[PDB]
């Protein structure tokens, strides 16, 4: 059994702490480059080598998100995935701020 | 379908990275700067098509011409192809 | 300011699992990705610049891949101030591919519960997953 | 059939843009208090009240986070709901940062 | 730089549905979910300090809130700086009830999608959802 | 239940049903007549000479006098905390041994 020692002890969501930084909103496809790399992880790297330093990680992950959805759209000779978009998603469960500096 | 079959199995890429720039041989500033402010266009990655004041993007491969006073090159570069890498800032080579 | 932000002062920085699973089995009918390699090196020379311990792997299969996990959870994070774990692969919703099949992302994840991985607790566990999560296409909407 | 003018028209994901702002992680329950209220939104307007005029929202749904993460676990007469915790998700797709002042 | 926050001037701060269910038909087996107008009432006060458009919804049907985003979904934002729906009932992934029974979520969201409510686009919806997505439950962990 | 559907699980049914709730609102405060600081600070009638701890300190703490030696009770959790050495901080000392408590936390108590 237990004791009614409730109220001294303390706890924290073991679900807690975790962030998913994924590359494309849920159900849909992530796009790679012929042979470049991919979208996203060509676009993290850019954004935590320039803010890194100065910049909250959800702050620079959102600049991601920019990068990837402005900066980028397919190119195929298929007129079914030519021109397509994408938009990568955050999915925090963080409980402060993560600055690497 | 043959198209979900081709995604499911991720086969399906962007070749951008293959068809841009249009034209490698004018990717360099200098080699622009070769052939309107010119180092003005050439920065705003123009080189001259040598017809009229009729030039060309490296990256795009979109045209402008017939450039109008207070026509910044770059301004102008973007407002009709929005869509370009050396515009948007996208890797390019 | 107080639990404003994680601390990062801890001796080091923490891992950076980077997964980069390039060539699959025939049995998955999963093709290859090339130009993956390009990220699995952007990605090292990155985190190595924040100062994080990178470790690549290569065509790793689901076992290996769960496998990598559990024992990297039973590390003693107690000195590092976080975790990082990338994931290069095919996928679709919740789940990514080991060079022999599927595995479900939770699977992965749950190793480093707070409950599961004491040394962690507290501290960013980061995932990066670079990988499909189903066949739609964002057909995108036009921008004045 | 297509043109040589994909250069000349911009596009942003449909997608892009979205916050999804979770009370608890994927897959788990959400608590709710007997009659006053529920843990998630309760802290919410708590800390859109104290912040809304001082930081992102990104950092608002974080400090969200850490107190329904830090200040509630549930009470039940029945063990297995008892000295529960919960911790909320933010989904975001944002492409810039959102301040309401 | 230049345009790394949303741009918030516009004339109205924009809309903020709150669809407060908490009475549901016997045929849903779903239990009522008493306290949930603290939170209605709660999230009203705060974001009309925000000076949104606040409008109330209450014991909606699925139908009665696809009707109601669609709705919404054709008015025009124009003048609006953003949009905001808060959801208040029961649920599971992917999920959220309509006082007669369940309803995709994805279907809500869909009518606000960058091609299907143009004068949204480019603007930041927001959807905070107050529901259970599964049954499992978090231990917790001591420290 | 257990009878009608025998091989599903009552707990998932309750949870799915949403008839799972926290009840921490009618358990706490502990106790409603030591709500208020002033009712606390009417309890330290008798408190002990030797003590270094002052009534208004331990009562704005949320504690209250129990009547025995230096022993004070926290009205919310129900906590009790005694023999107090030189140097605590009644709300210090208050959070270390419950910092789990709803005053120490800062979760509503009742209004
Ligand atoms: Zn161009
Ligand atoms: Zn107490």
């Amino acid at each position: 059994s237990g004791v009614d020692d409730d109220m001294a002890c303390h706890k924290i969501p073991v679900e807690a702490d975790f962030l998913y930084a994924y590359s494309t909103a849920p159900g849909y496809y992530s796009w790679r480059n012929s042979k470049d790399g991919s979208w996203f992880i060509q676009s993290l790297c850019a954004m935590l080598k320039q803010y890194a330093d100065k910049l909250e990680f959800m702050h620079i992950l959102t600049r991601v998100n920019r990068k990837v959805a402005t900066e980028f759209e397919s190119f195929s000779f298929d007129a079914t995935f030519h021109a397509k978009k994408q938009i990568p998603c955050i999915v925090s469960m963080l409980t402060k701020e993560l600055y690497f500096y | 379908t043959h198209a979900d079959y081709l995604l499911r199995t991720g086969q399906v890429v962007d070749i951008s990275d293959t068809i841009y720039p249009r034209n490698p041989a004018m990717y360099s500033e200098e080699a622009r700067l070769k052939s309107l402010t010119p180092r003005e266009l050439a920065s705003a990655g123009l080189y001259y098509t040598g017809i009229g004041d009729q030039v060309q993007c490296f990256a795009c491969g979109g045209k402008l011409k017939n450039w109008e006073p207070g026509d910044r090159a770059w301004s102008e570069h973007r407002r009709h192809f929005p869509n370009c890498f050396f515009v948007l800032g996208r890797n390019l080579n | 300011s107080l639990d404003n932000s994680y601390k990062m002062d801890y001796p080091e920085m923490g891992l950076c699992i980077i997964i980069n699973n390039k060539n699959f089995h025939k049995s998955t009918g999963m093709t290859s990705r090339s130009g993956t390699d390009v990220d699995a090196a952007n990605l090292r020379e990155t985190f190595r610049n924040l100062k994080y311990e990178v470790r690549n792997k290569n065509d790793l299969t689901r076992e290996e891949i769960v496998e990598l996990m559990r024992d990297v959870s039973k590390e003693d994070h107690s000195k590092r101030s976080s975790f990082v774990c990338v994931l290069l692969s095919h996928g679709e919703e919740g789940i990514i591919f080991g060079t022999n099949g599927p595995v479900d992302l939770k699977k992965i994840t749950n190793f480093f519960r707070g409950d599961r991985c004491r040394s962690l607790t507290g501290k960013p566990k980061l995932f990066i997953i670079q990988a499909a999560r189903g066949t739609e296409l964002d057909c995108g909407i036009e921008t004045d």
